[PDB]
RNA sequence: AAUGGCACAAGGGUGCUUGACUGGGAGACAAACAAGUCGCACAGGUAGGAAACUAGAGCAUAGUGAUCCGGUGGUCCGC
RNA sequence: AUAUCGGUAGGGGAGCAUUCCAGCGACGUAGAAGGGAAAAGGGCGACUUUUUCUGGAGUUUCUGGAAAAGCAAA
RNA sequence: UGACCGAUGGAGUGAGGGCAUGGGUGCUAAGGUCCAUGUCCGAGAGGAGAAGAAUCCGGACCACCGGCUAAGGUCCCGAAA
RNA sequence: AGGGUAGGGGUGAAAGGCUAAUCAACUUGGAGAUAGCUCGUACUCCCCGAAAUGCAUUUAGGUGCAGCCUGUUGGAUGU
RNA sequence: ACUGGAAAGUAUGGCCGAAGAGCAUGAAAGCUGCGUAUCCGACAUAUCCCUGAGUAGCGCGGGACACGAAUCCUGUGUGAAUGGCGGGGCCCAUCCCGUAAGGCUAAAUACUCCCGAGAGACCGAUAGUGAACCAGUACCGUGAGGGAAAGGUGAAAAGAACCUCGAACAGAGGAGUGCAAUAGACCCUGAACCCGUCUGCCUACAAGCGGUAGGAGCGCCAGGUGUGACUGCGUGCCUUUUGCAUAAUGAACCUACGAGUUACUGUUUGUGGCAAGGUUAAUUGUUGACAAGGAGCCGAAGCGAAAGCGAGUCUUAAAAGGGCGCAGUCACGAGCAGUAGACGCGAAACCAAGUGAUCU
RNA sequence: UAAGGGCAGACGGUGGAUGCCUAGGCUCUCGGAGGCGAAGAAGGACGUGAUAAGCUGCGAAAAGCUGCGGGAAUCGGCACAUACGAAUUGAUCCGCAGAUAUCCGAAUGGGGCAACCCGUCAGGCCCCUGACACAUGAAUUUUCAUGAGCGAACGCGGGGAACUGAAACAUCUCAUUACCCGUAGGAGAAGAAAACAAGUGAUUCCCUCAGUAGUGGCGAGCGAACGGGGAU
């Protein structure tokens, strides 16, 4: 093609909807609005959370809980991912192949079966047991 | 401008892993005694938002 | 950019005004009166295309009745005899023969007048 | 309506005049009134992914190469700006009949001045190649160093 | 109150008692939503009884009404 | 192949015309646009072609793009 | 038959009415009023009843100067004894 | 003839009279106030096609959610 | 050379190009004019030991801070210290940070009455500024104030000597100019509503939305066209309604004008690019384009109010006894939503600053 | 018989649609500049031409006067004009610098119904004239500089609504908005820790953090900062 025979992909573009332009279009007259009432007027909007005067659900259910402003959240890395990284080094925590300046926690999802030297901020008990069974090392910092 | 979150909704609702909305149970009568000890149904277990009432809590929490 | 379709807008009216020729008074040339008259005529034309078949069948039946009563029979008796003898000549052909080919109509009548 | 120059005074009283009820003079129903939903100043820029744009550039270059409208000439310099010299080069390369795009590796002030006045010719650096500029011209003339620059910069 | 039930009584007496329990809800009824109704299994330890068994209040259906903000008794987070 | 195809509110699909833009093709004082008359055409339609008179200088096809993008009643 | 059910995008409606049946109310009145079960008008053209929203027959893709029927009809206006 | 009292302010031998043909003032601006109300809403062809009920409501000619329509889908059962 | 009133048009054939931007010229010009690329040019005139007292702090009443009672401010009443004092969200202690009651300070930021150079998938005379022209004019009002309509002969005025009718150019018919005067001053083009003349056919026994379907005769230019005796059927349209010929609403008619738009943020979907990853924002370089910018955002683990544990977790003394869990991302187009006047016209009113006692 | 009427065609009238055209608007970009005025402003009045001036220009020296530089044949402004003159001894025109510049207006000698009336003192002419001076407030020492008024937006400061939303309404919102008033500069304001925080290191602005922390008849709503990346 060139600039004189441009073509988009089939179904990529579509004409917009135009209302109030006659009977043949199927969208004239009342222009998809119905007949009367509040919803047919210019400038109508929905009051969000308004149910006609009944007590709304966000007011009749109770508030619960509190959030911790000093919350430590780790990033879950599993043993199967650790194996995948190990298969094309031994000393792990390279993190350049994945997080970006965060705390990491090793969890037990697959298996290791290979001697690693995994270093991470925190570990699971099953993770440490699996590393020991595979004949590896755990460094926690 | 960006859509604003409803403050009461953000204090009353939470999201789960599958995208379901969980909530606390309001009592029928909040004066315990003269109500059967089976009030653990509304006193111990978090429930979910009914599918019919859904999309309203979503719009309250900015369709999240 | 600013788009106004002056020529197309006027041509649409002029085409319909060409069809409203011959009407009475304002109905021939005054746009909102002429357009109103034209569409009612179109509904009339739709109904009249249906009623034309009824009218022409009634005319054929009346002419056949006259010719058969000349021959000494009524329309209903002649049609009963024709259907019993199983000939498939339709009312338009029978009326055309009755008005223009009386010898052929006489032949048809004599075949079934047994 | 809010930026017309007429006053906001009600033109006629609400009831009793016998005509249509009227507000202020800036109404769109009145001759010389407001322009409803007219144009507003706009920014028409939109975003395409970098990989999408690179793929489009490669697609345009491949279209040219497949349709056999790419020819490679030696690098040349002009001692003085000479439109006749550039025209002679174009006629020798047989790209004077239609639109042609030259791809150069460097500035080449004299060459640019020589090519400035010719109708169906365009000049562009190799590192500034874009899909529209490639597709706009019938023929594409690369130089020896332009081939190397395009190969090293727009590869993969 | 009315309706339905009730003799192996769910009606009336004595004796002993605290199950007017803790942790609970396979499964259903009903229902715009909010609310509502019946009911586990098993474990801990009891009451009655020779045992079997029964007891998570009352023959059943009315006897209240959210959220927010406050009070009281127990038991994780703030600077 | 069979079946189906009345429709208000309303949902869905496919298109015509208008103004400007890019690319590619064209037309015009041997007569452009506009105005009058006539003729033909379209699964169907919005509309499109052709001839002639007036007119006396601009217009148009195809593909894609963008909207001050269509009136009978307030 | 085919559209029943799930999940999702978009709605409109939330003034109904007539007839038949079972009832309440009224006066065993109302083209009255309030419910239930069907149906039609609403949103439905065509035929008969002189002329009638919902009574009887019947659901209109377009064309035809072809044929058969439904309700109801066949002395003339007006098709057919 | 000249002067003074200015907006619910003045003035009123009191009628809520008069205050520039305006009185339970005028001009400009906030301002395109608000109007759950009335009216109006423009090219074409094709396919499908309702509701006028329930619950709640300072609600009753408004609205929320169900019920009934439509588009795309995945299961299958609906009559 | 051709056409033309007139070539810049067409067709040949040449030439310049650091100049093929443009405007004008009797039609559309690289080579006719002014210009353009490029180079050159200014007599002046401008511009470049000491250490902040009615202080810190405090009581009462208020205010600003995102905050509707920690920090900062103060109307009222009080009132120190010289390592001390202040702050880290009520209050105390430890710790950490800082050094009030004195002052000045460029850059990166906001805006356009004005001057200069440019641009537009902006308008083209009911549009675009109210104002293309005599425009804040005419007109209206005591006043503050409100506030229009109105562009186009022709290339060139060559803007019609003279004649005829007529009292007169009032107007016209000629002559003449001109490509054209049916371009003649209101002058390009010259539509509709509305108003006439001529020609053809019909019409004075006939009765309802004015058409529609049949159908003689007459009349024109070879199968088309005008009219139409006579026959059948037919209570306009919009809106609003359970239901409208309705005696419910609405319009004198024509031409022109007139009402779901745009921005941002979500969400769903059609089509695409990458893919366990996806994508840059502000901004920065080289010349709108290429290249750089990884800050940030989503995804990649969940459960629990939380500490926390983790393909588990919560409840429990303990139990699956119960609850919740065991391919994305970035765009382009389209639907919908919210926030902005948000489909258009329409109140009665409320508030602020002014103008009026020339009437009464 | 058509008095009249109906339909069609042709040709006219009226009217000014449409098409084509236009420097008159609209929105911006880049670079400058960001004031004028008591040495009298903005804005006006009255004049000024060979022929009345409606605009334009100018000011009793009045479509104009002088010098220097540029330049070379027409010129004497425009609303469809003739006359009469100027000009190669260099007009007209363009750039820079000068001269003149009536009256009102902050208006400033005193008044006043703006564009007018009435004065005093020093001189000069000659009851009347032309030319001087004669205001007020603040630094100031009666000598001196400065100020007053006007004017686009942007800045800072002093006062400060209501309609509206919350489906009523009073806390709340609209909004420290509209509006009134005062006062700068080319920008203004801010700015060098009795700071944030749980190591950074003065202000200002942009992108994020984030519709998050908070706040709120915990309703409608409102809504940061730390940190990170930049401009400087
Ligand atoms: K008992
Ligand atoms: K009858
Ligand atoms: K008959
Ligand atoms: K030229
Ligand atoms: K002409
Ligand atoms: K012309
Ligand atoms: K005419
Ligand atoms: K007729
Ligand atoms: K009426
Ligand atoms: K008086
Ligand atoms: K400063
Ligand atoms: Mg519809
Ligand atoms: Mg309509
Ligand atoms: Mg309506
Ligand atoms: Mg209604
Ligand atoms: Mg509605
Ligand atoms: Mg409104
Ligand atoms: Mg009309
Ligand atoms: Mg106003
Ligand atoms: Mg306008
Ligand atoms: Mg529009
Ligand atoms: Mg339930
Ligand atoms: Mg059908
Ligand atoms: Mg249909
Ligand atoms: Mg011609
Ligand atoms: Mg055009
Ligand atoms: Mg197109
Ligand atoms: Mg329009
Ligand atoms: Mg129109
Ligand atoms: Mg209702
Ligand atoms: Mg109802
Ligand atoms: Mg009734
Ligand atoms: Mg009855
Ligand atoms: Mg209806
Ligand atoms: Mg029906
Ligand atoms: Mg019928
Ligand atoms: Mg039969
Ligand atoms: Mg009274
Ligand atoms: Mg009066
Ligand atoms: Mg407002
Ligand atoms: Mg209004
Ligand atoms: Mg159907
Ligand atoms: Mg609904
Ligand atoms: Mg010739
Ligand atoms: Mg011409
Ligand atoms: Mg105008
Ligand atoms: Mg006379
Ligand atoms: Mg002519
Ligand atoms: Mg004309
Ligand atoms: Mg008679
Ligand atoms: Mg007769
Ligand atoms: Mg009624
Ligand atoms: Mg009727
Ligand atoms: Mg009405
Ligand atoms: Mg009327
Ligand atoms: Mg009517
Ligand atoms: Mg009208
Ligand atoms: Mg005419
Ligand atoms: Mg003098
Ligand atoms: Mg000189
Ligand atoms: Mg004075
Ligand atoms: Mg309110
Ligand atoms: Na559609
Ligand atoms: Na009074
Ligand atoms: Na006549
Ligand atoms: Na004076």
């Amino acid at each position: 093609m060139n600039l004189s025979s441009l073509k988009p992909a089939e179904g990529a573009v579509k004409s917009r909807k135009r209302i109030g332009r006659g009977p043949g279009s199927g969208l004239g007259g009342t222009s998809t609005r119905g007949h009367k009432g509040a919803k047919s007027r210019s400038g109508y909007s929905k009051k969000i959370g308004f149910e006609g005067g009944q007590m709304p659900i966000q007011r009749r259910l109770p508030k619960f809980g509190f959030k911790n402003i000093n919350r430590v959240e780790y990033k879950p890395i599993n043993l199967s991912v650790l194996q995948t990284l190990s298969e094309a080094s031994v000393e792990d925590l390279i993190a350049a192949g994945v997080s970006r300046n965060s705390l990491v926690k090793i969890l037990a999802n697959g298996t290791v079966t290979t001697a690693l030297t995994v270093e991470a901020h925190a570990f699971s008990k099953t993770a440490e047991e699996a590393i020991v069974r595979a004949g590896g090392s755990v460094v926690k910092l | 401008p960006k859509l604003k979150t409803n403050s009461g909704a953000k204090k009353r609702f939470a999201l789960t892993g599958t995208g379901k909305i969980k909530r606390k149970h309001a009592f029928k009568s909040h004066i315990l005694t003269k109500k059967t000890k089976k009030q653990k149904r509304n006193l111990t277990y978090f429930s979910t938002v009914h599918k019919v009432d859904e999309n309203a809590v979503k719009q309250l929490l900015c369709l999240r | 950019p600013r788009s106004v379709n002056h020529v197309a807008s006027r041509a649409k009216r002029k085409r319909i005004l060409k069809l409203t020729r011959g009407y009475f008074g304002a109905r021939k040339n005054v746009w909102t009166v002429a357009k109103n008259t034209w569409e009612k005529g179109l509904t009339y034309a739709y109904r009249d295309r249906k009623s034309k078949k009824r009218n022409f069948r009634a005319l054929w039946i009346q002419r056949i009745n006259a010719a058969a009563r000349l021959e000494g029979m009524s329309y209903s008796r002649l049609m009963g005899a024709l259907h019993a003898n199983g000939i498939e000549i339709n009312r338009k052909v029978l009326a055309d023969l009755a008005m223009n080919h009386p010898e052929a109509f006489r032949a048809i009548v004599a075949k079934v007048k047994n | 309506r809010s930026e017309l120059s007429g006053s906001t005074r009600k033109l006629i009283r609400q009831k009793g005049s016998g005509g249509a009820r009227r507000g202020d003079i800036n109404s769109p129903l009145l001759s010389g009134g407001a322009r409803v939903f007219g144009p507003r100043p706009r920014n028409y820029s939109f975003k395409l992914n970098k990989k999408l744009k690179a793929l489009a550039r490669r697609s345009a270059l491949s279209y040219k190469a497949k349709n056999n409208e790419i020819i490679v000439v030696e690098d040349f310099n002009f001692d003085a700006p000479k439109t006749k010299a550039f025209k002679a080069i174009s006629a020798a390369l047989k790209v004077g009949e239609k639109k042609v795009l030259y791809v150069l590796p460097e500035v080449n002030k004299n060459v640019y001045l020589s090519a400035r006045n010719l109708p169906n010719t365009n000049l562009i650096l190799a590192n500034l190649i874009n899909t529209y500029t490639v597709l706009a011209s019938k023929n594409l003339v690369l130089t020896e160093r332009s081939v190397a620059v395009v190969n090293e910069l727009f590869k993969a």
